[PDB]
């Protein structure tokens, strides 16, 4: 995916698991989870953020 | 009253199938604990982050129903 | 932001199709002004609808005065409904829908006419001033301003 | 020339047709088909054409097998139901073997068929064009004139009750 | 009238505690014209 | 482009001018979200069924079989009046030709037209003009008779005859 | 530009000298609000039938058709219309004039399109509009007489409405 | 009559039901003098009593052997008043109100922060949405169908299982 | 910047006297909460109904359709003799004028949908009588004078009707007036009840 971007969550453990979230950056190391992406509704926890792999995010 | 009563025994049978549904189908996770298999079946709660995790587990959705199956069989 | 009773959709996030119709200023005599299929106006405009209104107005009046006509021995002549027409091979259908069917007047006590209404049943025109004056009257009127009259004598 | 000189002439009627004075006001050959309206006007003449034979014959003419009416009218109710249905059957088969089992607007004339046109000339009368000519304004002229005698027929029995040729032997005026 | 009231009778429980108010308000009045509705009258 | 019905409204774009009884008019589109070929062989079938269905509530006015003719001309108390093992047979006759359209919609949606059951035995549609002329006019019969059927049925709920009685004695109205 | 007939008053702005019975008068504008060819063919009309009117009122005043004093009784003007519907007379009048005037709603229509003049029948058997001067001139006769006429034919009907005597009968009695 | 009940209007049981209703009444009527206000308040009511049960009887209910009215709710048309007409009217308010929530839910997602639509409501938008519910049967089912009332199962967040 | 109909107020904005009868009218602020086209849409159609009402009013006084269901000179008496069947059909009528003159856009979300819509304009005009584009300015204003008019009379008629149990006309000709006795307005829970 792309900075900015609006992505669908593919992890199914998430709370935003099949909701629109937009990727704010994407890491360029050997890092196991770079695209992390914010979200509208929040958590249970209250965090409205996650870090997440490509393959657990579908650009839409 | 035999027709009200019975629609009564109805939201009884209903109510506890919610609950035990709820409890079978959600007993394996959920949004708010989503690897609760983990945990098992009987556990006491997942703690009182993300809002608050009491009577969470499978068994307690069996201990939540087992009142409303002594309503209807009362 | 939003208006507020504003009727466009996309203010109320309310889904809309786009396409928006140009509006003709082209008016059917018996129709509204509004987006129509090419030829359509030329078709089915105010000629058509005045000619057809025209023709049905006259076609009505055999249907308003619809009935079995029958002249007896003297030249008096009998009104019977097309119902006493019994049809040959039908079967147990020996009386057939007719004319009086679509149009049944005398059903509802309407009597109708060729210029509509008719002596039977006919439109009711009454005088509501009941004839009296506007001012000036008697006992059996008292009209509004006659209640003027009567409160500034007193 | 122009039949209703007020009125401009209707563009589809250009004189081609037998009968085109151009006589339509209302607006037909704009909206349908003029081979249609042909082929109605001429079969409605031609039955017409036979209806008005038939009132005057039968008031006239009884068979043995069937009774009189009152009026010619009346004959229609008296002759057997079972007799009416063969007879609107059988017009009916020749209907659709005449019009080759197209018989609506869209199918009708697919074939190429003129208007009121069944290829029915037995005594070869219309043979020769020029005549053939004068004939097909003849049979829409004496058609449209049979359809108008054929309503004045059918509704003075209905309203006489007395036959054609009755009424205008014993004319009584209605009162 | 003032921006910050009007935004303040705007809020939910003004709006939920006027509407249901009036809701109940033509409730109450429709039950004292025409009262004892058991049932659509037909 | 527009609807050619409403033409107020934008064409239905899962409608289209090849169906026979094509008019635009889908204003809540069932076609955008139902698959436009089953609600054109669901509307035929419909159509086809009260064609009959019009046909078989007008006809026991006329004419009545003789094992039947004792049987009641309304026909929502000819219905009862019927056996249920007349019932099962005329389920089991029905059930017979819905067979063919379970082959023709659950399984071989796709090939042929909407509605074709192949019962063409007169060889009709041969003829490409009066094969289109006839599709159009059964889905606009069908959706006559479904129509007509409705009216008729109420009718007959209202006055408890048939509608042609309904007619005849002049009961339109409830009472 | 202001009215010949009206002279304070704004010349109507829809109505030219072209036109037959034209003297500027339309005060209240009425000529702006409706198309001035179908005020000119609705004039026309409530001209043509006013006139017929007018002219049966003094001739059924004068004489009468053989038998038609039985059906009606002494009943005049308006009088006998109530019992000519009774019998077809006047059922027969309106199918006929309904007929004439189906085609009088297209001649209308060709009169709002422009294909011809308001009241242009072509109606001219014998032979008086030949030369144009003619033409005009009783056209213009036409409109004047026809709009006395129907001024005429609600002084006659109204005349009926108080006294029922009818034209000539009021003319010889009062 | 339908399942064994009587029509109110004859049955002896809802007339003991309102002579008896009437009795309670008029024997604390009878402890006033005539123009008292506690007098006239209880006439207005044993008005009020005899009106109920008059309109009762005449209005096609079927009585008990209790004498209380029943309500037939099988589907019949000559008992339609009692369940199918009057949820009917329910229905239609009811999706009113659903419609008309669910319009503003959805303009409310659309603003600069949606949750304060929701707390602090767009009073004039609102009441646009208000006026929009007279017509939901058909602006409902166009949505329904245009497919803008269901999301796709894989736009709707769900647990792992 | 004072309206010139209350001249101690300000004059409201969206009133900019581009519509017909914008004399600057609105003290209660409902344009500056209420979009103008939807309030000058149902202007329109309450005055225009209205007309027809008082109409409806004056002409039942003086004239009536045959027939003993039609017979009641006092308005409000003819809702209740006129046949249902027929104040059904009335009904059934009005709702699909409703939504075939405003084009399936009949909600406040999405009337005026279309740009070309304008507030009053239905596309109703068989006769042609607003050809003359001259005319378009006093018609529209005393279309709107005339549906206000209405909308005030119609509104005294019937409270007229309800107060004096006579019909507008013959009311006027046989006045007798308020004697107070009956009529009293309120009193609900002044006397608590009853
Ligand atoms: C009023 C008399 C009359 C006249 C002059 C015609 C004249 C004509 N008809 Mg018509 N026709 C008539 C009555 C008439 N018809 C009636 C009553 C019927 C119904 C039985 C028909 C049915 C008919 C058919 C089906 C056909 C004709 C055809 C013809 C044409 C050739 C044959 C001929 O010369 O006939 C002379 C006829 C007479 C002298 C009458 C005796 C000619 C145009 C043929 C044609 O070319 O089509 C237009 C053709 O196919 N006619
Ligand atoms: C009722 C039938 C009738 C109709 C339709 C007309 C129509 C017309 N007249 Mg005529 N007119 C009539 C009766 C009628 N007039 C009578 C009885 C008189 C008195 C003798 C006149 C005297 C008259 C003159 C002197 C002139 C006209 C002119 C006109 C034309 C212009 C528009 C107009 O005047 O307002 C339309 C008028 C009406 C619709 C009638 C009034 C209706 C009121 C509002 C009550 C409803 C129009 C063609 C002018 C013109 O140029 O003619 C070519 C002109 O100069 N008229
Ligand atoms: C609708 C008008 C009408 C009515 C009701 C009558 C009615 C009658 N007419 Mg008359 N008639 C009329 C118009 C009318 N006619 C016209 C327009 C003419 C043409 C000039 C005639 C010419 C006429 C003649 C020549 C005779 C009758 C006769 C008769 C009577 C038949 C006996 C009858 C009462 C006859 C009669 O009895 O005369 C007294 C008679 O000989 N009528
Ligand atoms: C749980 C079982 C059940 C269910 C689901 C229904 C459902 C229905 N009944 Mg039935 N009924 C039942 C049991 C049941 N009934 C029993 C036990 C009895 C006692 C014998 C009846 C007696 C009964 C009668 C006598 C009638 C119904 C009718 C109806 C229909 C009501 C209105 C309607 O939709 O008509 C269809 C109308 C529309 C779809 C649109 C109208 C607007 C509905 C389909 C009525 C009906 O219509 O029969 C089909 C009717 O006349 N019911
Ligand atoms: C689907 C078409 C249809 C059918 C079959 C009927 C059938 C019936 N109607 Mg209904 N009606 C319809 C449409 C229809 N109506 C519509 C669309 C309206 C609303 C405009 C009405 C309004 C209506 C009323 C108000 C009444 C009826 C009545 C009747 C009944 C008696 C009819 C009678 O005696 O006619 C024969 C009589 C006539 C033909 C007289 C016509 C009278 C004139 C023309 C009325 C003037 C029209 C006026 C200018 C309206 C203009 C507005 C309009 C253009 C929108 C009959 C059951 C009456 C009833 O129930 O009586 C028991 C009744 O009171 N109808
Ligand atoms: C009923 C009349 C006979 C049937 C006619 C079918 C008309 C279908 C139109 C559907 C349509 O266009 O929806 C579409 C519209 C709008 O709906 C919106 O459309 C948008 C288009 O860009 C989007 O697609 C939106 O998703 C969609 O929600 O819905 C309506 O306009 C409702 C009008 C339909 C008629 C309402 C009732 C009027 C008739 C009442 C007559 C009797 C009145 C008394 C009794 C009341 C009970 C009926
Ligand atoms: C733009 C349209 C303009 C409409 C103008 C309205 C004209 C009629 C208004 C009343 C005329 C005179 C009243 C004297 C009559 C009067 O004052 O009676 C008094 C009555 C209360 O009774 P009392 O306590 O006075 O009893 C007194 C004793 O003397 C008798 O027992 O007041 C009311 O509450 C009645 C009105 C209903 C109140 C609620 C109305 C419905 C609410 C709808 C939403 C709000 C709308 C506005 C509400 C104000
Ligand atoms: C031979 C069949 C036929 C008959 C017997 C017939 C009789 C009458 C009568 C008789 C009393 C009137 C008063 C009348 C009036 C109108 N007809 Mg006509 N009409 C017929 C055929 C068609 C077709 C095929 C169309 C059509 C139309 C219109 C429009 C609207 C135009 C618009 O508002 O722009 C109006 C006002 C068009 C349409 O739009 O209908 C919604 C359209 O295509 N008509 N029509
Ligand atoms: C396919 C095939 C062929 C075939 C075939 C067959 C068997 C074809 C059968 C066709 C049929 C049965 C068509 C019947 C249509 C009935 C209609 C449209 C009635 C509508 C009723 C209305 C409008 C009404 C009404 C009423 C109302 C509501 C109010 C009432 O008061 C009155 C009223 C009555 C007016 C063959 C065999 C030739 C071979 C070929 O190779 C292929
Ligand atoms: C839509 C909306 C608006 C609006 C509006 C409104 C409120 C419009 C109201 C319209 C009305 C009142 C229409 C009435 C029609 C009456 C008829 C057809 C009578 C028929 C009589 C018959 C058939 C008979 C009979 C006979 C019988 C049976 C037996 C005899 O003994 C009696 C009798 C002889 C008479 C407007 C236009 C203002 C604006 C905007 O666009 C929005
Ligand atoms: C637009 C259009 C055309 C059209 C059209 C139509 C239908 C035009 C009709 C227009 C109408 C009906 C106008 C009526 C206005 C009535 C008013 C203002 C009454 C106010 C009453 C008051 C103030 C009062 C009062 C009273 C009080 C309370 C006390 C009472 O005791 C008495 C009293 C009565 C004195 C057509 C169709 C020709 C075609 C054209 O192409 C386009
Ligand atoms: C040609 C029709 C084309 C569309 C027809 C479809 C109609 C749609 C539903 C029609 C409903 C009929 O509506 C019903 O009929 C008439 C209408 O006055 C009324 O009937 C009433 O008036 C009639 C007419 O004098 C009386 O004979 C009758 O005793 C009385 O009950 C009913 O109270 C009403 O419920």
């Amino acid at each position: 995916v792309k900075r900015g971007s609006k992505v669908r969550i593919l992890r199914k453990e998430s709370y935003w698991y099949q909701d629109i979230g937009t990727v704010a950056t994407i890491d360029t190391s050997g890092i196991r989870y770079p695209v992390v992406v914010r979200f509208e509704k929040v958590s249970y926890s209250g965090v409205n953020t996650n870090n997440f792999s490509l393959d657990e995010v579908v650009e839409v | 009253g035999d027709f009200l009563i019975h629609h009564a025994i109805a939201l009884a049978l209903h109510t506890t199938t919610l609950i035990l549904v709820k409890g079978a189908l959600d007993a394996r996770g959920s949004k708010l604990m989503p690897d609760k298999k983990d945990f098992g079946y009987a556990f006491p709660c997942d703690g009182p982050g993300r809002g608050g995790t009491c009577d969470i587990s499978a068994w307690d959705a069996f201990y939540l129903s087992m009142f409303w199956m002594l309503n209807t069989i009362g | 932001d939003t208006t507020g009773f504003s009727g466009v959709p996309s203010q109320f996030a309310r889904p809309e199709s786009g396409v928006y119709p140009a509006e003709p200023t082209e008016q059917t005599f018996l129709g509204m002004r509004g987006p129509r299929a090419p030829g359509h106006r030329e078709n089915f405009g105010g000629k058509h609808t005045a000619t057809m209104l025209a023709i049905a107005a006259l076609l009505w009046q055999p249907v308003s005065e619809a009935g079995m006509y029958r002249m007896g021995a003297d030249g008096a002549l009998t009104k019977s409904s097309f119902s006493n027409m019994e049809v040959p091979g039908f079967g147990n259908m020996k009386k057939a829908p007719t004319i009086e069917s679509l149009f049944p007047f005398a059903k509802n006590g309407f009597d109708a006419s060729p210029a509509l209404f008719g002596k039977g049943s006919m439109i009711v025109v009454e005088d509501p001033r009941d004839g009296c004056g506007a001012y000036a009257n008697s006992g059996a009127c008292h009209t509004f301003l006659d209640e003027i009259g009567d409160a500034l004598k007193k | 020339d122009n039949a209703m000189p007020f009125l401009e002439r209707p563009p589809k009627l250009d004189g081609s047709l037998a009968g085109d004075v151009g006589f339509d006001p209302v607006g037909f050959s704009n909206y349908f088909d003029l081979r249609w309206l042909r082929e109605s006007e001429l079969k409605h003449g031609r039955v017409c054409m036979l209806g008005v034979t038939g009132l005057l014959v039968q008031e006239a003419v009884c068979l043995p097998q069937f009774s009189n009416g009152k009026t010619p009218v009346d004959d229609f109710f008296v002759v057997p139901a079972a007799g009416l249905w063969q007879v609107f059957f059988a017009i009916g088969a020749v209907e659709f073997f005449s019009h080759g089992f197209k018989l609506t607007p869209g199918d009708m004339f697919s074939e190429g068929r003129e208007a009121g046109d069944f290829g029915f000339d037995p005594l070869g009368c219309g043979k020769n064009p020029d005549a053939l000519a004068r004939r097909r304004l003849v049979e829409v002229k004496n058609g449209r004139l049979a359809m108008i005698a054929f309503g004045g027929l059918l509704h003075q029995q209905l309203l006489t009750g007395q036959g054609t040729f009755e009424q205008l032997a014993n004319f009584k005026a209605i009162a | 009238m003032d921006s910050n009231f009007l935004k303040y009778l705007s809020t939910a429980p003004v709006l939920f505690t006027v509407w249901l108010s009036f809701t109940a308000s033509f409730i109450i009045e429709a039950n004292r014209f025409f009262p004892d509705m058991l049932y659509f009258p037909m | 482009e527009m609807s050619e019905a409403i033409p107020f409204m934008p064409k239905p774009a899962n409608i289209d001018s090849s169906m026979p009884g094509y008019a635009g008019f889908d204003p809540l589109g069932f076609t955008d979200y139902y698959s436009a070929k089953w609600m054109q062989e669901a509307e035929i079938k419909h159509g086809r069924v009260c064609m009959l269905a019009a046909l078989g509530m007008v006809f026991p006015e006329f004419a009545k079989f003789p094992q039947f003719a004792s049987f009641s001309t309304n026909p929502l108390e000819a219905f009862y009046q019927v056996s249920p093992a007349g019932w099962g047979q005329i389920f089991l006759f029905i059930g017979v030709l819905e067979t063919f359209s379970y082959e023709k919609s659950f399984y071989n949606f796709e090939g042929g037209a909407p509605g074709a059951l192949g019962f063409d035995p007169l060889r009709m549609s041969s003829n490409p003009a009066s094969a289109k002329q006839y599709a159009a006019a059964e889905v606009r019969n069908g959706r006559l008779a479904m129509i007509g059927f409705s009216g008729m049925l109420h009718h007959a709920i209202v006055s408890k005859q048939g509608p042609i009685t309904q007619i005849v004695e002049q009961n339109f109205y409830p009472k | 530009a202001m009215s010949e007939s009206v002279p304070f008053l704004k010349k109507p702005e829809a109505l030219d000298s072209s036109m037959a019975g034209y003297a500027g008068f339309d005060p209240l504008g009425l000529s702006s609000i409706a198309d001035i060819k179908f005020l000119q063919e609705s004039e026309i009309k409530h001209c043509r039938i006013a006139m017929l009117a007018a002219a049966g009122s003094i001739a059924q005043d004068i004489f009468t058709f053989p038998g038609v004093s039985k059906v009606v009784g002494t009943a005049k003007m308006t009088g006998v219309h109530d019992v000519l519907v009774k019998q077809g007379a006047m059922g027969q009048i309106l199918l006929w004039t309904s007929f004439l005037e189906v085609f009088g709603t297209i001649a209308l229509l060709e009169t709002l399109d422009g294909k011809r003049a308001p009241g242009d029948f072509k109606f001219d058997p014998l032979g008086f509009s030949k030369n144009a001067e003619t033409a005009k001139r009783y056209q213009l006769s036409e409109i004047k007489n026809g709009r006395l006429a129907m001024l005429a034919t609600g002084g006659m009907v109204h005349g009926y409405f108080i006294t029922g005597k009818g034209p000539l009968e009021l003319l010889t009695n009062f | 009559d339908v399942a064994g009940l009587t029509p109110c209007g004859e049955s002896k049981e809802f007339a003991r039901r309102l002579d008896g209703s009437v009795k309670k009444l008029q024997t604390r009527l009878s402890k006033y003098e005539a123009g008292t206000p506690p007098a006239l308040a209880l006439q207005k009511q044993i008005d009020k009593t005899k009106n109920r049960f008059d309109r009762y009887g005449k209005a096609g209910l079927l009585c008990g052997t209790d004498g209380l009215p029943h309500l037939i709710t099988d589907g019949r048309w000559t008992h339609s008043g009692e369940f199918v007409i009057p949820g009917l009217l329910f229905l239609y308010v009811a999706g009113w109100i659903g419609w008309v929530g669910r319009s503003y839910v959805l303009f409310a997602r659309t603003a600069d922060k949606p949750t304060e639509k929701e707390i602090i409501i767009d009073v004039p938008v609102a009441l646009s949405f208000v006026s929009t519910g007279f017509i939901w049967p058909f602006s409902a089912f166009k949505e329904f169908t245009s497919g803008n009332l269901i999301v796709p199962a894989d736009e709707i967040t769900v647990s792992p299982r | 910047a004072k309206s010139k109909a209350v001249p101690f107020l300000s004059q409201p904005e969206a009133l900019d006297g581009s519509m017909a009868g914008d004399v600057g009218f609105d003290p209660f602020g409902i344009s500056s909460v209420i979009d103008i086209k939807w309030l000058r849409e149902s202007e329109l159609k309450h005055g225009r109904i209205c007309m027809l009402a008082a109409t409806g009013c004056l002409v039942q006084e003086v004239v009536h359709l045959p027939g003993p269901a039609f017979s009641q000179k006092m308005a409000l008496n003819a809702w209740a003799a006129a046949p249902r069947g027929g104040m059904i059909s009335i009904l059934v009528a009005i709702g699909l004028i409703e939504m075939i003159s405003n084009r399936f856009a009949l909600t406040a979300t999405d009337m005026f949908a279309n740009p070309n819509r304008v507030p009053g304009d239905l596309g109703f005009d068989p006769l042609s009588l607003g050809a003359n584009p001259a005319n378009r300015a006093r018609f529209e204003l005393s279309e709107v004078i005339h549906g206000r008019a209405a909308m005030m009379g119609f509104s005294g008629m019937v409270h007229q009707m309800i107060v004096s149990k006579q019909a507008p006309i013959e009311q006027l000709m046989h006045f007798k007036a308020v004697d107070s006795s009956l009529m009293k307005l309120g009193g609900a829970a002044g006397n608590l009840g009853y």
